[PDB]
């Protein structure tokens, strides 16, 4: 027979089963180039399997390989193709963990696209039976691709210039109860925290359009509670509005909508997808509009050590794809937050460029190549009696947002407003004098100071004195100084 | 009404011991240094009035000192404030505003409201002192 | 350690 | 009608050793050699039929020449064509193709033309060995 | 060419005791058998001729083989197959269907392509068998 005669005898390509570390998928010798795309992971191999197969296996099943040997190899430049995992090491203080560095030629991506680079990172490789556990931990997303992507659509230097406010951390809350309100109710409580003194105000990440409130009835109303207080104040004011919606015609009419009566700002939930949240980005972009996104569902998959996928990676993809602000974390709040990780978080988010530091869990030096930069918000369990330890671990640029912190004062929502902001002006004020804010007497006695000038700010002190969230934490770090 | 633009609005106004300390804190880092002054205080108008150049190189708060004590007795009645630049590479724009003479009482604005297609309105936010006197007479 | 830095150029 | 696709066929039906000597030069170049039949020689009919899989390390013209006088005797009337294709980052495509075998008798085609809107036609190019009879039997 | 629709084409060609034991596990079910002929073997072709009503609660083999040796000996030469229905909410549709009668010949289809615009292609599958006579005379 003719198909018998034109068998293929070659080693590497006559048909059967190898191990991927034979297959071309490791190579310890390999150099680096400043094109390709790097990726760390931590695995977990099952009993018996060898740490550098499972390293190989993970790079070719994210790459061109089989589980068997296929001769249409040999119609392509298979070699250049071929990912290569290069460096395998045991993670410190651990038995049955190691590290892994894999790198990715440029032509295997789709320029300026998010669901393509994913479906080859993460595609089907933690389903894998050869391996019990797999975390993605950090990625060098070289310079030339940087290029492809928009970034930013404001940035934050563009975005203090559109709001005249420079050399302090911007202020916010959102409207409580979560559900229930009605349009009419929802924009009293917008005006009232305004008039106070927040700079923001914003619908909870589960307000959209339902039955005991329609979305168009809340839009109109908001824009009158704006006017009024930016009229009684002197100072550009602005509330977010959520146009996450069900399908992606029904979020571009909430968009159309937001921008016809003015609105300054609008915001997104994760939970829409990379997609739509590109979409959005580019109309932002087109249209004068700030975009907030607020990171729905992140924590399925971002909490635990030993599997998943790490907030910091998150941060870089949601910069490439050009959002404005996004949820990072607040350290002493009610949610999970360890301080050095929270720092990395930061630093990916705001620095022009990245040098390599263990103990903040930066595995790869990285330049942004002019993207702009995004703007961190800290949400979850704050109030003014901890505005010391605010100032020393977030810095400067990002929101402070005081939701339960502002409503549930005692003598209105106008006076809780007034508390927060009174608060943190002589916390940088005497920040700025050179004092040691952060020392566990001075910080507090400054705000007592303050106080004994401010009834509201006095009153919140009292109630909140005794309140704090210490819990062991679930993402800490691996090396230490 | 009190105009609430600037960082330490919330705060009473601050002495001259304390102006100076918050330029020393600026110099320390290397900024420029620069005073401006206006009488339309509509929170759009972004172009204020220039005194002089920026002060780039200057090393010593009593420069900027005496150029604020000259505008205070030059300038008509209004407003003056104090900012600072950053040109290096990720940022080349302004750190840094607050405010550091007022009038000796301000009116405040009110709202105008235009009815067009179905329930929308556009609003104009409108100065009683700009309404009433011409520039160098508000105040 | 430090042969992370060098063995990504 | 001589159907006049493929790199020689203005010249005339090539020799034994005419055929060995341009293997002979593909595999200089270190290409991959492969023979395809068919009996529906339409322009746009891409997919030939595959003899065997293609010959990727042989260094040697014979082993093709042998693979081609097997076909010769076993494929039913139609086409025979000889290809080369190289792997190489910028082509991985074919870079050569010429007919090694022909029927007796080819009668060629026809033009159907439907009328569209205006003075639009739409054109259809019709075989009348493929139109008469099923494949295997058209030659 | 062998017409491949059906769920046992890739097999020879079923005995009768092979196909009685077929029947009967759909009977077992519950379901609904009928017998159908045609001469046209297009893939889109959906309705071929009915061969009587279906035999809804008929619980014995030996009545469905019957009719089916009836089609045989009356039916012109063509292609005969037998289905089964489950009329249950939630499917209420054919669940099983495979063929049981061939012509001596089948010589099978061949493409038309009509050049719309820019490269795209307007196909049509046609029939040596039905374009040559009419219904009733094609084997
Ligand atoms: O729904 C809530 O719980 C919040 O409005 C908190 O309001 P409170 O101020 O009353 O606590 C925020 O969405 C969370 O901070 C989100 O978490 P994160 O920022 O970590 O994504």
């Amino acid at each position: 027979s003719v198909s018998e005669r034109t068998r293929i005898k070659s080693d590497r390509y006559e048909s059967g089963v190898i191990p991927y570390a034979k297959m071309g998928y490791w190579d310890a010798a390999y150099a680096v180039k400043n094109t390709d795309v790097l990726a760390l992971f931590r695995i977990t191999p099952q009993p018996g399997v060898d740490p550098v197969e499972a390293a190989a296996a993970v790079a070719g099943e994210s790459s061109t390989a089989t589980w068997t040997v296929v001769w249409t190899d040999l119609l392509t430049a298979c070699d250049r193709y071929r990912a290569k995992a290069y460096r395998v090491d045991p993670v410190p203080n651990t038995t049955d963990q190691y590290f892994a560095f894999i790198a990715y030629e440029c032509d295997l991506f789709e320029e300026g696209s998010l669901a393509n680079l994913t479906a080859s990172i993460i595609g089907n490789v933690f389903g894998f039976k050869a391996v019990s556990a797999l975390r993605l931990e950090d990625m060098r997303i070289p310079h030339s691709y940087l290029k492809t992507f928009q970034g930013p659509a404001t940035g934050v230097i563009v975005e203090r210039e559109r709001l005249n406010k420079y050399g302090i951390p911007l202020l916010g809350a959102t409207v409580k109860p979560k559900l229930g309100l009605s349009g009419k109710n929802y924009g009293r409580v917008v005006y009232e925290g305004l008039k106070g003194g927040l700079d923001f105000l914003k619908d909870d990440e589960n307000i959209n359009s339902q039955p005991f409130m329609r979305w168009r009835e809340r839009f109109l109303y908001c824009m009158e509670g704006i006017n009024r207080a930016s009229a009684a104040t002197g100072e550009t004011k602005g509330s977010y509005l959520n146009i996450t919606a069900g399908t992606m015609e029904e979020v571009y009419k909430r968009a159309e909508y937001a921008k016809t009566v003015g609105s300054i700002v609008v915001m997104i939930d994760l939970v829409m997808g990379y997609t739509a949240i590109q979409s959005a980005a580019i109309w932002a972009r087109d249209n004068d509009l700030i975009l907030h996104l607020h990171r729905a569902g992140n924590s399925t998959y971002a909490r635990q050590k030993n599997h998943g996928i790490n907030f910091r990676v998150i941060c870089k993809w949601m910069r490439m794809c050009g959002v404005d602000h996004i949820h990072a974390g607040t350290v002493v709040g009610k949610l999970e937050g360890d301080p050095l990780m929270i720092k990395g978080f930061y630093d990916t988010l705001l620095l022009t460029h990245l040098n390599v530091n263990l103990p903040y869990g930066i595995f790869f030096e990285m330049t942004w190549a002019s993207l702009r930069k995004c703007m961190p918000v800290a949400s979850g369990g704050i109030h003014c009696g901890q505005m010391h330890q605010l100032v020393h671990y977030l810095g400067d640029d990002v929101v402070l947002q005081f939701g339960g912190g502002t409503i549930g004062h005692p003598d209105g929502i106008q006076a809780g407003a007034t508390a927060n902001r009174v608060a943190l002006e002589a916390m940088i004020l005497a920040r700025n004098e050179g004092a040691d804010y952060f020392n566990s007497d001075i910080g507090p006695q400054i705000l007592r100071n303050a106080a004994k000038t401010c009834g509201p700010l006095q009153t919140a002190l009292d109630l909140w004195k005794d309140i704090s969230f210490n819990y062991t934490s679930t993402d800490t770090s691996d090396f230490s100084v | 009404m009190r105009l609430t633009q600037g960082c330490f609005s919330f705060l009473p106004d601050l002495t001259d011991q304390q102006i100076e300390k918050q330029i020393a804190y600026c110099i320390t880092k290397g900024w420029a240094m620069n005073v401006e002054w206006t009488d339309d205080p509509h929170p759009r108008n972004s172009y204020w009035e220039l005194w002089g150049l920026p002060l780039f190189d200057v090393k010593d708060p009593a420069s900027v000192m005496f150029e604020l004590r000259e505008a205070r007795k030059s300038c008509a009645a209004g407003y003056i404030r104090i900012n600072a630049f950053n040109a290096a590479y990720g940022t080349e724009s302004c750190v840094m505003s607050f405010i550091v003479n007022r009038p000796s009482n301000e009116p405040g604005f009110y709202l105008e409201r235009q009815e067009l297609e179905g329930r929308r309105i556009a609003y104009t936010t409108k100065s009683y002192s700009v309404q009433a006197n011409p520039e160098g007479g508000r105040y | 350690a430090a042969e992370w830095g060098s063995m990504n150029q």
